[PDB]
């Protein structure tokens, strides 16, 4: 096996066989760690879960000092709190809504408002698109739309120098079937 | 990059008695055991401790026993028990401190990265002295000197929690240091 | 394969028990480092899965107060109305996946 | 049935990372670990192993324990880099075995010693005089590269126990050709 | 392979005791006095032509090695690759070398050293600035070996003759003398690295000229016969003055790299003797009068005003400039060595301080005792 070369070729092709054996099963051995990590990933997640308190939905009806406030719950009574330390003490105006500690019962967390289901009705539908190339022979009064409600929007500056104000609003007349949704969808 | 740590008054408190368990065998001027946190930020936080049997010898100084097995088992009970807390280092006390020290943490600082170690002094606590914690940094010494370990100081207070300032303000009924002070109260903090 | 029959053609005492061994010795050797450190890790974590979801068995305990949840947030959060008549929150909600919840 | 508890001793020092054991000095004196701790736990049920390295520190991986199977798995990755420093061996292998959870074992220590050892006699000695006011029986068993029967090893076994003591075995193997069935014929039954 | 030696036995003085007794330790598969044996031959001092001759022989050691220390393995084939002295297949010589340990033990490290080793004489930028750098990157989590860094300093010594390669070559000769210890080397290369350690911080940008150097032995015990002028304008730098005679001898000693950094040199001392005045009155009256800064540092009128703003703009002052009366006031920041000598009026000092607490604490105590309670 010094030097024949056809022992020494036999010399790995016994070796070959078992070197990539042995490397065979070890990859595998990498892959069902990494799935057990990613099940352990999800239960490490789980003890953290397990250990929150759940908190008090409530609302501030006014600010007495500096630290006391007037809250009132969902269903229950009315209290005086406290904050954290950092919770923005000028952001909590009369009406907010908060989220209050269980026992500690001062304010973790506000929360914003998403009340009464039928003004929640500007997310489902689409704004478009709609880009001034599907209306029709309308376009002179478009451009006329277009300065009074995307202008002031999109450039203040051109009313600032001559010194004029509007964002006011249109009123679009005429029989009904031509354009006068269209119009409002294609500046929306 | 440690700010300061927080201790709070169950830690040291359940060091003094751990020391006062071994004292009626006591020969050793030395209690070492293990020190839980709760790391949250650059500030650093400690809650809970418990001890492990340990021995030095005063000759060659550097043939000691943390009891791995002991720590592994008993920090699982506490890790069961209570899932918030996990380890943060270790303490000592005997304010001279032998320069063992070097060994005792480079072991122990393969359980926490940032390891840390705060000194007790239950005898001396009489002038000004609550505590003492350090940290430990390796450089090599400076610019043109040989290798060194250097031990740095992180700064310390004594923490304070409700449910705990109950157990403490029903413990002193005494004297307490009574609130915001008097002219006589204040010239004894000049003096 | 012709490489594999090539170099025992060309360099016969300067690789035939060189190179089948180097890269061979220090396979083997690693194969024998790796084949124990993963599967000794394996049988370990199978030991700390089974311990937590024993523990998330124990916690996880009938009677069960029922509700409905009102609408969800994510900064996976949740607003919920008991059949007590009491709305609570929770930041952080639990053994479900927040996608597969709807009010 | 025999309360005792075992200290095994290995070496991981450089002067393992060679082969006169024909397939690996390391896999010669961790086919003896195999052989020993088979034999004190079927002995008895109610024993313990743990070990001790000596090589650069003395390390106390796994403590006294009746478990085995992390000492097997501790026996691999062993990384033989080390230097040999064997005064500290005995004595970390000595105060953790007063450190015993159960007080009412014996104690007895083995050791494999793979490496030329470079000490003085008279530290041994008063190391053999010290076990002589503790009474801890200690194993010496000779591998590797073997400067045989030197006076250091011998003057160590004898001055261990001296007017009728144990017989604890200076135990030399021929340096290779040959498997540890020397190492069960005497000291295995008769230590 | 052992008649292999029996015929290459030549050029190692002492045949039998040597080449013999090689054939006993790797014939019993040891491997360490059997390094041992083999360093001791590549350490001694011989033209050693036989490095191919021994190559294939460490080939053979390699075939059945399977346990050897990789870091004393590339340690003795650095200089068998030095013995090469052909720098063309050296390089690919080392990469195989480096790579068939590629495992747990960093020798790769010194490796990428010794690669650029025989590569800061060729092919001098493109690659061997990474050369440097892949090295801290990989120089962590370990402080131990130390001939780490004493060889990435080695390339950075020879990275030395560069252009911008002066107050950081100072800091890292520092760092190398610091982490090697022993002297281990005669006084004739030893005095010269301190000659070009004298050079370096005098060069350099942000040094000023890191005092306790002078107290450092390195150079005050193996250049205190020879190069005397150097340790002179380091005496006249630590001490602050211009003293225009020997400040101008040491570029009469000193030809190379030191006329063309004249300016700098009298740049620097300008403002260096600004940082003893102020440490001469101690804060009592630190308001200095420009005509001092005029004569101590020997410059004219106009140019003391570029000149504290010039030490205010480094940081080494933070003081201010009232020019009513032209006076300079100084509130200062820089502190540096203090000559045991002046420990002993640091002693005073602090015992004056001392009992001004203890006896008005014992005034205040007494007075008001009665009320203390
Ligand atoms: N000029 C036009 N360009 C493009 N589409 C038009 C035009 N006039 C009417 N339509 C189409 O007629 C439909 C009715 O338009 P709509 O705006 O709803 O009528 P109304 O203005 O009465 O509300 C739309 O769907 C639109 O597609």
């Amino acid at each position: 096996m010094a030097d024949p070369r056809d022992k020494a070729l036999q010399d790995y092709r016994k070796k070959l066989l078992e070197h990539k054996e042995i490397d065979g099963r070890l990859k595998e051995l990498r892959e069902q760690l990494k799935e057990l990590t990613k099940q352990y990933e999800k239960s490490e997640n789980d003890l953290k879960a397990l250990q929150s308190v759940g908190q008090i939905v409530g609302e501030v009806l006014k600010q007495l000092t500096e630290e006391k406030f007037i809250v009132k719950a969902t269903n229950g009574p009315r209290y005086v709190v406290g904050c954290r330390r950092q919770l923005d003490k000028s952001k909590l105006k009369p009406g907010t809504r908060v989220a209050l500690d269980m026992t500690t019962l001062t304010i973790m967390r506000y929360l914003p408002r998403e009340v009464d289901p039928l003004v929640y009705n500007m997310s489902h539908e689409d704004p478009g698109n709609v880009s001034y190339s599907e209306i029709g022979g309308l376009s002179e009064q478009i451009r006329e739309l277009r300065e009074v409600i995307e202008l002031p929007l999109t450039n203040p500056e051109l009313f600032q120098r001559v010194g004029i104000i509007p964002p006011k609003g249109c009123l679009l007349y005429g029989p009904p079937g031509t354009g006068k949704t269209l119009l409002a969808r294609a500046v929306a | 990059a440690v700010q300061k740590v927080v201790v709070h008054p169950l830690v040291l408190l359940s060091v003094v008695d751990h020391f006062n368990r071994i004292g009626k065998v006591g020969n050793q001027k030395r209690v070492v055991g293990v020190l839980l946190g709760s790391w949250q930020k650059k500030v650093l936080d400690v809650s809970n401790s418990f001890a492990v049997p340990f021995d030095e010898d005063d000759k060659d100084d550097s043939v000691w026993f943390l009891d791995h097995d002991y720590l592994e088992n008993m920090y699982g009970m506490f890790k069961k028990v209570n899932a918030r807390e996990r380890i943060v280092g270790w303490y000592h006390t005997g304010p001279k401190l032998h320069k063992n020290d070097i060994a005792i943490n480079e072991l122990m600082k393969r359980y926490c990265p940032n390891s840390v170690l705060v000194i007790i002094d239950v005898k001396p606590k009489d002038l000004g002295l609550p505590t003492e914690a350090y940290i430990s940094v390796e450089e090599v010494h400076d610019d043109g000197t040989p290798t060194s370990k250097t031990f740095e100081h992180v700064t310390s207070e004594i923490g304070a929690e409700e449910a705990e300032e109950v157990g403490v303000e029903h413990l002193l009924r005494d004297i307490k240091d009574t609130t915001v002070g008097t002219l006589s109260q204040r010239i004894t903090n000049q003096v | 394969e012709q490489d594999g029959i090539g170099e025992e053609v060309l360099k016969m005492s300067t690789e035939e028990i060189i190179q089948r061994t180097r890269l061979l010795d220090s396979e083997i050797k690693i194969m024998k480092s790796e084949v124990l450190r993963v599967t000794h890790e394996l049988q370990a974590m199978k030991d700390k899965i089974k311990e937590n979801s024993e523990k998330i068995k124990v916690n996880k305990t009938l009677p069960y107060l029922v509700s409905n949840v009102i609408e969800l947030l994510d900064v996976k959060c949740a607003v919920i109305k008991t059949s007590t008549r009491q709305t609570y929150f929770l930041p952080v909600i639990g053994l479900v996946d927040a996608e597969k919840l709807k009010p | 049935m025999v309360l005792e508890s075992t200290m095994v001793c290995v070496d991981n020092s450089e002067y393992m990372r060679n082969g006169d054991f024909l397939p690996t000095r390391l896999q010669a004196q961790q086919d003896a670990v195999n052989i020993v701790c088979h034999s004190k736990t079927r002995s008895n049920p109610e024993n313990n192993v743990g070990l001790i390295t000596l090589a650069n520190d003395c390390e106390v991986l796994t403590t006294l324990t009746p478990d085995t199977g992390r000492i097997l798995s501790k026996l691999h990755t062993v990384q033989p880099k080390g230097k040999i420093t064997f005064c500290t061996g005995i004595r970390v292998a000595h105060l953790a075995l007063k450190h015993r959870q159960g007080k009412n074992h014996k104690m007895r220590i083995i050791a494999f010693v793979g490496s030329p050892v470079e000490d003085n006699e008279k530290d041994l000695v008063k190391l053999a005089k010290r076990l002589k006011k503790e009474k801890v029986n200690v194993d010496i068993i000779n591998f590797g590269e073997e400067e045989v029967n030197t006076e250091k090893l011998t003057a160590f076994v004898n001055t261990l126990n001296g007017k009728d003591g144990t017989g604890s075995h200076l135990v030399t193997v021929p340096p290779g050709p040959s498997l540890a069935d020397a190492l069960i014929s005497s000291p295995i039954l008769a230590g | 392979v052992p008649g292999f030696l029996q015929q290459s036995q030549n050029s190692g003085p002492g045949q039998p005791a040597v080449w013999h007794r090689l054939e006993e330790l790797y014939t019993k598969k040891l491997w360490h006095q059997l390094t041992l044996q083999v360093l001791d031959f590549v350490q001694d001092p011989c033209f050693a032509q036989g490095d191919g001759l021994i190559k294939l022989y460490e080939n053979f050691i390699s075939e059945f090695e399977h346990r050897v220390n990789p870091l004393s393995l590339v340690e003795i084939i650095l200089h068998v690759v030095r013995q090469m002295t052909d720098p063309n297949v050296a390089l690919t010589f080392l990469e195989k070398t480096r790579e068939k340990v590629k495992s747990s033990d960093e020798a790769v490290i010194l490796c990428k050293t010794a690669i650029g080793a025989l590569k800061l004489n060729i092919g001098d930028l493109q690659v061997t600035k990474e050369t440097i750098e892949d090295v801290e990157e990989m120089l962590n989590n370990l402080p131990g070996v130390t001939s780490v860094h004493s060889r990435f300093y080695d390339l950075s010594s020879k990275y030395y003759q560069t252009i911008g390669n002066h107050a950081s070559y100072y800091k890292d000769a520092l760092r190398f003398l610091g982490c090697v210890d022993i002297k281990d080397l005669p006084v004739s290369e030893q005095q010269e690295r301190a000659f070009t350690l004298g050079l370096a911080g005098l060069l350099g940008e942000g040094v000023f000229n890191f005092g306790e150097l002078l107290m450092h032995p390195v150079l005050e015990s193996l250049r205190n016969t020879d190069r005397q002028w150097l340790i002179d304008t380091l005496y006249a730098f630590n001490s602050g003055n211009v003293e225009r005679f020997q400040t101008l001898k040491t570029a009469w000693g000193q030809q190379p790299d030191l006329a063309a950094n004249e300016a700098q040199l009298l740049r620097k001392i300008q403002l260096l003797c600004l940082m003893e005045m102020t440490f001469t009155r101690p804060a009592n009256h630190r308001q200095l009068t420009f005509e001092e800064i005029a004569k101590s540092a020997k410059i004219t009128v106009n140019e003391v005003e570029l000149l504290v703003m010039k030490a205010l703009s480094v940081g080494l002052v933070k003081g201010s400039i009232d020019e009513v009366d032209k006076r300079v006031h100084m509130t200062w920041v820089q502190p540096r060595v203090l000559d045991l000598q002046q420990i002993k009026g640091m002693k005073d000092r602090l015992e004056f301080w001392c009992t001004d607490v203890k006896s008005m604490e014992m005034l205040v105590e007494h007075q008001a005792h009665d009320i203390l309670t």
